[PDB]
């Protein structure tokens, strides 16, 4: 979170907090319960951005759910939507948290190595969480817009 | 009087006429058909070095010193273009070292600038207090090692992973991390198989102590290490030094901590950084 | 002979430091048998005192293997 | 480094000044572009890989011969060496961006490299081309705004090589 | 400044900007207009705080303007004040930046061996920073005064 | 090579080399003759085996030339063609050298990150090894076949 | 490094062809000398020693200044100096042969050697000629044929410091 | 020397190629530019005196240190040879602007100058100041685009004796 | 051994053996009937050679029998004796391992330091060992001779 | 390094020859002098403090820009990097006035100190006017004869610079 954040570059540097990151703290605090609607706002669409996100993804790479691609079959189609499922999970509790760190400490650390035992490829991943990131970022206005796409593309960004 | 109106030039060398011994080396380098190869004036500079102190040099010559770059280990060629000075440097001369931060911090001065508290001159420092038995400070700590030892990150199938995972786990200390990133195949095969031993010798003693040689002491140490036991005899005595231990203990990754004068003017003359009259 | 487990108390004698370094002072670690001689004269070198060590991937009088 | 506001904490103190007009108009200048700016590296830190993609590949089909036999790129070790270099100007130009100053790019990049190309071989005309190509990409996905921006910082790194 | 000590920290692990840092970013260059107004505030304010701070000091520390103290005389006391207009001038150029960066670097090194060569004294030099810190804060608002005291107990702390 | 690895591996510890390197350099010198015959046959057949391993890459991951998949379309076909051509003729160098090390520098170091800012997959990679590999074991003697199978298992689990 | 493998691999690398007639045949020439190599290499190990033992004796016979007072090799320091760039060069040029190639010369011995003397003050001039001790005096040890092979390598380095 | 026109024949002629659609675009733009270029050079060459006036006196009226007794210009012939670098600086400056092209720069003034200056004492950030002050100097006289071309190839010669 | 070489070389990197180590294993478990013929014809004659090597030393060095001398005497005689065997065994060590790891860690690592300790000089101990290789050899047949000499040459080397 | 006594070993093991009367005339005039060099040292370091700051101060009140803004010395940091310089100075003068040889100034002091100072940007010649005031200074300190010992290291330092 923010507050960890704030506390160990504080601990590193060994001393105290300064007002400028305690100011940061009280902005984060005053700001929770926008992120707890946003969170929500996230949480009621659940399967309409999962499966959305999954028809753009599957429009974009046929090759994917084509025999002998990594998501073809009813089975391994659900555990693409399952993952798309973790990782809007792990979105909103980034937005909640205030910064990404739930969202590597999850899902980003390691994921690689984990894709890779898994024959997923990468690009899907990306392509998948873009369509995520816009279909989500419909659902909410501007200054909540800006903020989650802010999370989406940086974990875009660390799945690429 | 020499030719005169009919005769053609010719070489006066050796045996035609009475040779000069103050310009004897640069002379029959002239008097050579790849004289024309070397672009860098060797006469006017050899007449100012007559007159003038030493240069700040490694003592075994220019083209010993690598750029002070990011990563790459570049030094000049004899053969490409010769632009070799050679200085007479004695074994008792001490180099002229610019630090790389507070500069009343210089070891010439302050014997215990290495312990001294760090200002925001200074660049980066990445130490690991993470419980020494999540922590996004241990994956810091190792891409500062990997781009202190190598200047860069290593590409995927490089990745010294055990020795990675020994180091979130508590096993070893970032000194350890360092060595076995030092004495890595990757390492050998990058800085030190296709280099004339000294300049291995000296890019390496950059990296890891993160200053240049002061001059033949350390160099002629360093040179009968690799003579005697080799590329890991000499890594393992540059790390094993004191002043490694006093500079960086266990905990903290390596550092830059001086630069040399044409390091210096590699960043600080350029046309943007230059300053303004 | 291959890997040595030390434990150490090291004190500080030349300064006081204001970061954490509770893991400085005292910590177990293993050390290369190799090392293990260096490593030892360089504990001493600072005023530590040595708890314990023992031997732990190879396997003590190895004429061979080590 | 040095970035747009130390850059005039440094001009005035050199001139021993306090700050009058002029240097509060600098300061205002810079501080109303800062959101810009962040959305800018946001948007090249989230489309850095695509962004070597497209001007890699548009170089490389513009002149294929630097990954043939024979080329400068021409080997996995070599082309990966060629894409980190691609993605190290990616970086230094969006820190550049983001400061609003191009001193970090005098001395943490363009300092000798000019001369470890010429050493190295690397033809510094390809590599100028590939920056233009990144300049190009990155255009597209920043906006018109942060594209100025970020078109002087990489035209600054190509007159650097060039 | 924070967007140079953020791109310095992501330069140190060949990084991009994280979300986090980028947000650091932000919230400085929002707040940057007020601390622009509470540095041109401080700035037409100069000759009012330092001719003030030079009495309070004068006034509390005799000594250093008496017959053999190191201020005695006009052109040491001059020099004084010139002292103490430099590093006026030197909080401003920090709260213009954001953090004590050019306090440090154009003060704050190498201060003592300077002080020490001048013969002049280091607790002198501390009161006198903290007069003028009283002064200031005196002169200009509340919330400001928190902002502006920052930088002065770490001038005052760093000639201390 | 063998002469190259042992130099080397001598040289980092600066000795003379051991009884047991001269003897795996003689060893290498006495194969030499079967191994340029192996070079050989692998070199004149290669037409073939570069079609044949790629029809049966193209069979056993149709995905790859479905629409939307990486080898997609005549020209892309023929790039993958060509990428094989380049690792057999790097099986033949490294056959003659004795080791897998003309491989290695050719074609394994950044591979990841070639085929990365390319998007071509590394397991399709793995499978057109295999493909080449039981190609060309297809063409050689037991004996031969085994040498050849060294360097393709080589390059299949690097590529993995 | 490279050897005359490896030189054969990286020509035909860079022109992106194929294993011809001509390059089996240089292959062949190498796998042909490489026993003659292995055993010169092996008995250069056994006696290398030996061999600087009566190299820096025939030089300092031929050559007696170096040793006696004010001679650049008159110290326990600078004679082991010497002793130790003879075993360097014994060493080097093992590898040379054994490889069959001169660039690991260049790369690791040559280049910045003329330098590293010119400013030592060494003399190149018996340098050579402690060179040619070294070729003659291993001549006799490895026999005819092998020496043949040395020499190069020997002359190689010569050149290189002349 | 080689210019841009040169320059273009050069790439293509390497290659083998005849010329196409960019190459044609390349020379269309120098020929475009041909005028500026044409007006600049002689502008400087009527003021050449004048800038090196005003230059020098900004640089000697800065760091007074150079002109005072134990500084590198002090001394009449000193101080001569000091103006007689800035004036070549500033003649092939305005012979690379015509050119188009930095080729002249490298081989006629960067080809082992720091060498040279750093054998003679001369301090090349000074020497870098001189240039920039010319720089200036200059474009005041000659406008902005002219100025802009030419602060090209100044700062290319700033950064070569980097 | 070989096996030990290759297995810690691959795990230095992390990595399986490459077909070069695999290679020389190969090579290495081949010929060990031959080389375990000539641990038999070593083993077989160790007196005699023993014998033959201490006289050819103390012709070849008959200043170490002599007073003053480190051989000197019937008991330090019966040392150098000892020595031989010592060293014989070492070199049937290391024929059987294929690799001189065995001779290195038992009769190479500390040797110079030790015949220091005892006042023994090296180049009696690379006569010895020359001696012993000429025994040796004239007794082993043509091929055998051979790999019995290159490892009594690497203790020759080792020695001094 | 080498003192006197050094100098005279040197001289007379490059010849091989032993110690003659010569020899142990130059010795027993080092000897003659080392009393006033050993209170001229020990009066140095018991107000070397005091050296420096009159020293500074002449140097300052000459030269008041170097202390303004736009001076070298216009920081603390600044300040502080030039009173150690003037530190170095001294001490090293000392020791060299201690050694009765000049060797050390060569060896440790000006030895790439021109480069450096170029590169820093630091004014020469008001670094030799520090050195001449530090002289100044120092010699009221020492007395008449350790003043004219100690002008000629002074001088040296001031020549190695200028
Ligand atoms: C919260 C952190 C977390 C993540 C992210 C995670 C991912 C994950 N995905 C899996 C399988 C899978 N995942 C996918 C999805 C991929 N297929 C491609 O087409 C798409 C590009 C892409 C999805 C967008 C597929 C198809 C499988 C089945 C692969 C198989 O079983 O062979 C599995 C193996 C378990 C199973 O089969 O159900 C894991 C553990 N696990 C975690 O603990
Ligand atoms: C003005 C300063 C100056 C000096 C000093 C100088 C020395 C000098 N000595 C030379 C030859 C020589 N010099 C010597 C002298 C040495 N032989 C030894 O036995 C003795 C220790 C010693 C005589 C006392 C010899 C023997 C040669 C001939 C070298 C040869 O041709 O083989 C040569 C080359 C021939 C020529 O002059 O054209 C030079 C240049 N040259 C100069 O311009
Ligand atoms: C951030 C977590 C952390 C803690 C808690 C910590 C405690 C700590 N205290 C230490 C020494 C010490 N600690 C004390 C304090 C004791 N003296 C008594 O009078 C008091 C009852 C008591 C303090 C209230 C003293 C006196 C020493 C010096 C060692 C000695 O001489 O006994 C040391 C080792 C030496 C050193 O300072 O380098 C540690 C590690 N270190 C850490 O990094
Ligand atoms: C000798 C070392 C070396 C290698 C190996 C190498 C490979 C290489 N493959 C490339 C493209 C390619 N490579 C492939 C191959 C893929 N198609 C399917 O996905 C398969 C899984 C797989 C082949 C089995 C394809 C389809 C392309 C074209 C990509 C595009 O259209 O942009 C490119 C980009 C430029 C070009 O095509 O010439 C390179 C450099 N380059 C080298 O210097
Ligand atoms: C962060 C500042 C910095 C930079 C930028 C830098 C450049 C640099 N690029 C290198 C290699 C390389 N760089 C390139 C890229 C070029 N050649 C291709 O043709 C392209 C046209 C072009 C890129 C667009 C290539 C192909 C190599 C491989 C050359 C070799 O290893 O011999 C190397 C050699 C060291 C190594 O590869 O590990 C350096 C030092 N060094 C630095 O310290
Ligand atoms: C921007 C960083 C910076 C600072 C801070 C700075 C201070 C500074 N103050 C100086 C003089 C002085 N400074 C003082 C001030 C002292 N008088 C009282 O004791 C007080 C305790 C104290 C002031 C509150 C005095 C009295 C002098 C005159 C010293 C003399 O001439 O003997 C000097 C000597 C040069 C000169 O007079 O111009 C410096 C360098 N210089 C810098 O470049
Ligand atoms: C000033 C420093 C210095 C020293 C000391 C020194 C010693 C030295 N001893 C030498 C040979 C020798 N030294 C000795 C002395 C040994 N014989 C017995 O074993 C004794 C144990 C011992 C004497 C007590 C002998 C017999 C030789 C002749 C060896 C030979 O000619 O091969 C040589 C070779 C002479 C030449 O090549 O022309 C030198 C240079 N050199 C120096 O630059
Ligand atoms: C592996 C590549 C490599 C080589 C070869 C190399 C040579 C080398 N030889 C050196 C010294 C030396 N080398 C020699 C040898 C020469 N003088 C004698 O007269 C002979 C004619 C001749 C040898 C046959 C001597 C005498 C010194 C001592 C120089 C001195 O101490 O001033 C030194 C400097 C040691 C120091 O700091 O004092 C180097 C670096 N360096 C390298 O990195
Ligand atoms: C014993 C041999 C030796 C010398 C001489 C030496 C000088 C020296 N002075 C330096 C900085 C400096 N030196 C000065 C001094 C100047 N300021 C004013 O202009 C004066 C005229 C003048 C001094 C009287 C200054 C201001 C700096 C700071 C430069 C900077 O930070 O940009 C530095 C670079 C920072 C560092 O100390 O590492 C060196 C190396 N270093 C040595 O190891």
């Amino acid at each position: 979170s923010v507050v960890t954040k704030a506390i160990v570059s504080a601990d590193a540097e060994a001393r105290y907090l300064s007002p400028g990151e305690l100011d940061r703290i009280r902005g984060f605090v005053s700001s929770g319960e926008r992120r707890l609607r946003v969170a929500q706002t996230l949480t009621e669409s659940r399967e309409r951005i999962i499966k959305q996100a999954g028809d753009q993804l599957f429009q974009k790479r046929p090759d994917l759910v084509s025999p002998g691609g990594n998501a073809y079959g009813a089975e391994r189609t659900a555990s693409c939507l399952r993952d798309l499922d973790y990782y809007l999970r792990l979105v909103t509790f980034g937005i909640v948290a205030g910064d990404v760190t739930p969202i590597e400490e999850i899902g980003v650390i390691g994921v690689k190595e984990m894709y890779r035992n898994l024959e997923v490829p990468l690009p899907g991943m990306v392509e998948a969480v873009k369509a995520m990131k816009s279909v989500a970022t419909g659902l909410l206005s501007g200054d909540d817009s800006a903020e989650v796409g802010y999370y989406f593309d940086y974990l875009a960004g660390a799945l690429a | 009087r020499i030719f005169g109106e009919d005769t053609v030039p010719f070489i006066r060398d050796l045996g035609q006429e009475a040779q000069p011994s103050w310009n004897w080396g640069a002379a029959y380098s002239l008097y050579n058909y790849a004289a024309p190869r070397r672009k860098v004036p060797q006469f006017i500079t050899l007449y100012a070095d007559y007159v003038k102190p030493l240069p700040n040099q490694h003592p075994y010559g220019s083209g010993n010193d690598p750029l002070e770059i990011q990563f790459g280990a570049i030094f000049k060629s004899e053969t490409k273009a010769p632009s070799a000075r050679p200085a007479p440097i004695g074994k008792d001369v001490q180099r002229i070292l610019i630090r790389s931060g507070n500069p009343i911090t210089n070891e010439r001065g302050n014997p215990a600038g290495g312990i001294s508290d760090k200002t925001s001159l200074s660049p980066q420092i990445f130490k690991l207090t993470q419980d020494n038995r999540v922590e996004v400070n241990v994956q810091a700590v190792i891409r500062a090692a990997y781009q202190q030892v190598f200047g860069r990150q290593l590409y995927e199938g490089q990745h010294l992973s055990v020795s990675e995972i020994k180091l979130e786990n508590g096993e070893i200390s970032v000194k350890e991390f360092v060595r076995d990133l030092a004495t890595s195949e990757i390492f050998r095969k990058l800085y030190w198989q296709n280099f004339y031993v000294c300049k291995s010798i000296e890019y390496i003693h950059r990296r890891l102590l993160g200053r240049p040689t002061y001059g033949r002491d350390e160099t002629n140490r360093y040179y009968d290490l690799a003579f005697k036991k080799g590329f890991a005899g000499v890594v393992n005595a540059i790390l094993d030094t004191m002043e490694y231990a006093e500079v960086f203990g266990d905990d903290v990754v390596p550092y830059e901590r001086y630069v040399t004068p044409a390091g210096l003017n590699l960043r600080k003359l350029r046309a943007g950084t230059v300053p303004t009259l | 002979t291959r890997l040595f487990k030390v434990t150490a108390l090291i004190p500080s004698y030349k300064k006081v430091r204001g970061g954490r370094e509770l893991q400085n002072t005292y910590f177990t670690k293993l050390v290369e048998y190799d090392r293990w001689f260096a490593e030892q004269q360089r504990i001493q070198k600072q005023g530590g005192k040595i708890l314990s060590v023992k031997m732990v991937a190879g396997k003590p009088g190895l004429n061979t293997g080590v | 480094m040095q970035d747009a506001i130390t850059s005039v904490i440094n001009t005035y103190d050199v001139q021993g000044k306090y700050f009058d007009t002029s240097a509060f108009d600098k300061l205002k200048a810079y501080y109303a572009t800062g959101e810009l700016r962040v959305r800018a590296a946001g948007t090249i830190s989230a489309n850095a890989a695509t962004i070597i993609k497209e001007a890699s590949a548009k170089l490389f089909s513009n002149q294929p011969d630097l990954v043939r036999p024979g080329g400068n790129a021409y080997t996995t070790r070599r082309y990966a060496a060629c894409v980190r270099d691609m993605d190290y100007f990616l970086r230094y130009a969006t820190y550049a961006m983001l400061a609003g100053d191009t001193s970090i790019l005098d001395e943490r990049v363009l300092n000798g490299l000019k001369e470890t190309y010429n050493s190295l071989g690397v033809p510094i005309s390809s590599t100028v081309q590939g920056i233009q190509a990144m300049k190009e990409v990155t255009g597209s996905l920043v906006g018109s705004g942060a594209a100025k921006e970020m078109g002087v910082y990489f035209d600054y790194l190509s007159s650097g090589l060039s």
